């Protein structure tokens, strides 16, 4: 019938659980490891992808499963997120200095995004709600911005020299940037190795599980001071060895993917997004 | 009285009985999803149970309105009797306390189960209205 | 017709499928489901 | 998980909801696609800004519009990611790529399903009229090689290469089709390509390839006994290309009806995978 | 009755019991574990002694408090030996020991029960979410090698040690994970290691980390989806020693109320151990 | 109707007489622990409240069957008439509102205070017997 929404799927309390859930996963799902060059270098086997998937069988994966992808630093990784499988779950080794770099590339995995293109040569743009954000990757991201009056004339900067700009971003390789909601801004990135597109936010996502190695964390991230959001999809494990975080991974796999699931988009449910 | 009335219904005429506390609404103790998603984690519908002479319906928002018109959300449960009632004494009160507490429910479709932790406001612009 | 040990080998290659389809497993289970409700008794599969 | 499984219980209520096209010009954005020598053509450094305060007439508030330069259907059909809500792509007859060409639409125009091919390890086969191999990169050569029930060759040795069938030498995209429930050894040239297994179906509410020149009889199927005409596939006749953007300005919002984002969006162009 | 079997029945008699901490006060012993660094800045022949004085403020008397030195989190992480009926280890934020912390605070937080491991002549598996290797010595150094329904080797040849896997490089304190349900042929150091197999139970109705600095953590869960937080699991902001001793003192009710008695323990006991 | 009542037991004879919400239960609220430790932080048992014509009663698991049998864990509770009741209209519904909220209860030995932090869910395989 397709988009029109049934208002609703009944309420009756019948209460018959549909038993496992797992089992379906198990058959018809692929789950994708990412993690760093660093954490695999560490593991010094040639076998070490192989070993592990054997090991996958037991928590109940077939062979043809699951699959290695290698980031090999968070900033690369963060910028041309193509996760290949219908679980994600990628590995990042707390680098301190990165925090930030981290932070973008989190908000971009966790949550569901949506851009247009942006062309920062012919039109200044402007930011409408809590949930425009500019998200730009590339080389080498460098953006500059002046906020534009009611009339197209600067404010603290002259539309013309970009010399009198603000820089809010000296070339970083993933970017989110937030301006003041509801103001023009005549825009200076470097297009050359960048791309910066405008971005709604949204949809959460029902796969990435994020598990974070080392330091202590509370990871704040929203762009606000205000809410600070813990999601379900956002583990922590304690940095011992590097075959030890794997063997957790291993071990709790299904405790790792129960915290995902489905995927909005992933499903008949599309006539919509 | 009872058979007071077998008369009066055979000489076809207006009848009548009196009834505290009447066992007018068959059990029913249900939801209904008006926005949903996989992982349940904003949902708006209701939810109900209408059993005896009474009716508790609670009307849930997990975003508090935050993207709704004039940051209001609208509900409404109706209830269709088989019979009619007249002269019914009745007690209204806002607040539906068999759903003020913390639930896992489970879904429409019986596949999972949801959590529902609520915080409760005073309803808004009630209205109550007896049709016939 | 025909069959080089084929109906033969092949009687039991038409078993060889059965024991691996619905009506396998399926039978294999009811049959389960009792003694797993006969022998358990005390953890019995609540069910009701 | 809503949707369906429920009835929609018509009832002809006739009420009309005005417009719809009050609706689109808000909120949503509309991606011109044209090769070089359209632009070239022009020959002025602000075409695409004149072009622009021109579509408010049309209706569509400054940010809108935009123009992304394919400079051949061959890259095109390669980095063919769809950036906007409404795509009109526009396809200047050349007729000696006129496959390149049927190949680019049959992308655009539908809907594809696709799942990663491992050439190497693993023999593949389609399994109905939807089931198609979508490669595309720099050079695409694939050789095939049927398998009879027993992973053998039929007309070739699994072992040589120099056996296979050859059934694209060299294209920038290719949609391969052969017979169907056929088990075959491939051997693409994954250096420079990519052949992914896709699975086709929902046509698009979005791209409306509008076709300069020539005289146009568009067979975009596999088959040779069905020819779909769709509302998506429209032509126009050259004259010159600043004549062509007037008119697509000039009738944005009828080009713009015969598509409708609402199915689009999708989350990038083409593809899909649900490997 | 001693059999534990149990029963009880709830009726809300309502007579809410008056203090409990003069029964504690009187009855129990406070064990305070610090590190070196922070008596040495401390300075002083008889702060042990001012302190315990001090603890009669508070209300105990004075043979009830001792003070137990360990140098590092590493040695401290060893035989785990602790003395008194309440203790309060106080740990000192070295950021490059986290892990180290982490496996120390899972052992003294928890309740655990270990059986001794032999490496040499059967090769092990772990079987629940609560089943760990938990070894401790001079210098640990574990390697696995996996095996299949075979007893072979699964990227390793049950063999040649070269081909192990290593998990552990020299610490003081192991709880080594893994894969649950899976045959394992172990080769620890054993000549300056001890590895042995626990089981998860009960927590500790005891030890209260207090820890010293940074902004904190120390998860004690294995796994990645939980993250508990206990009240035996306080913080406190550094500034000297000796404020954080005078705070240890003004709130050491606060802190016992937060552990209490150390349950498995309790005479009352029998089937569930001691 | 209660001399009537009167006469027909004098005689010894069959009696009975007529209520609306009869009061045979004795007031009764309380606990009972089947699982339980000094820090109370894994508790499994039954609270309830018996009075009047009323009862509720709530099963707790703090673990949530994580390693019980089936991850299944059984309640019962049982109440015993002081007088036989016969012809009896009753309203069973599931939940016990009154066992659904955050409490601070004494212990059983009244030495300390346990905390009750429920969450409901529906109650599995209800069954109620009336016995004689
Ligand atoms: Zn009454």
């Amino acid at each position: 019938q397709n988009y029109g929404i049934n208002l609703p799927i009944t309420g009756s309390m019948d209460t018959a659980y549909a038993n496992s859930t797992q089992e379906e996963t198990f058959l018809t799902s692929t789950l994708c490891l990412y993690y760093p060059t660093e954490a695999a270098t560490e593991i010094n086997d040639n076998s070490w992808k192989d070993t592990l998937s054997q090991l996958f069988l037991t928590k109940g994966w077939p062979t043809g499963s699951v699959y290695f992808k290698e980031y090999t630093d968070i900033a690369s990784f963060s910028v041309d997120p193509q996760l290949y499988c219908d679980y994600n779950v990628v590995l990042m080794k707390y680098d301190a200095t990165l925090q930030l770099d981290m932070s973008e590339l989190a908000d971009l995995i966790l949550n569901e995004w949506l851009c247009n293109p942006m062309d920062i040569t012919l039109y200044y743009y402007q930011q409408t709600d809590e949930a425009n954000k500019w998200i730009s990757m590339g080389s080498s991201c460098t953006i500059k911005v002046c906020p534009l009056n009611t009339q197209t004339l600067g404010i603290g900067c002259l539309t013309t020299d970009t010399a009198t700009f603000e820089e809010v971003a000296t070339a970083e390789k993933l970017v989110i940037t937030d301006v003041v909601d509801g103001v023009n801004h005549k825009l200076d990135v470097t297009t050359a190795t960048c791309t910066i597109r405008n971005c709604k936010k949204l949809g959460p996502r029902e796969n990435v599980a994020v598990i974070q190695v080392g330091g202590s964390d509370v990871l704040d991230i929203t762009a606000d001071p205000t809410t600070a959001p813990q999601t379900e999809r956002m583990m922590r494990i304690n940095w011992k060895k590097w075959w030890q975080v794997f063997y957790t991974v291993v071990d709790y796999v299904n405790q790792i993917i129960q915290a995902m699931s489905k995927r909005s988009r992933s499903l008949n449910s599309a006539a919509f997004y | 009285e009872y058979i007071e009335n077998w008369n009066l219904q055979n000489r076809r005429q207006r009848t009548g009985f009196t009834f505290h506390k009447p066992n007018i609404f068959p059990y029913s103790a249900s939801f209904t999803l008006n926005r949903s998603q996989p992982a349940h984690d904003n949902l708006m519908g209701t939810m109900w149970l209408n059993a005896g002479s009474e009716i508790q319906v609670a009307g849930f928002d997990y975003s508090c309105a935050i993207n709704a018109p004039a940051n209001i959300q609208q509900f409404e449960h109706i209830v269709q009797l088989r019979r009619v009632l007249t002269t019914a004494t009745i007690t209204l009160l806002p607040d539906a306390e068999r759903f003020s507490f913390p639930r896992v429910i489970n879904s429409a479709d019986g596949a999972t189960t949801w959590y529902f932790n609520p915080v409760i406001l005073r309803p808004n612009n009630v209205e109550v209205e007896f049709l016939l | 017709k025909s069959t080089i040990d084929a109906a033969k080998s092949m009687a039991t290659s038409v078993m060889k499928k059965f024991k691996k389809s619905g009506l396998a497993n399926s039978v294999s289970t009811l049959t389960d489901s009792l003694s797993d409700a006969a022998s358990s008794i005390s953890r019995g599969a609540s069910i009701r």
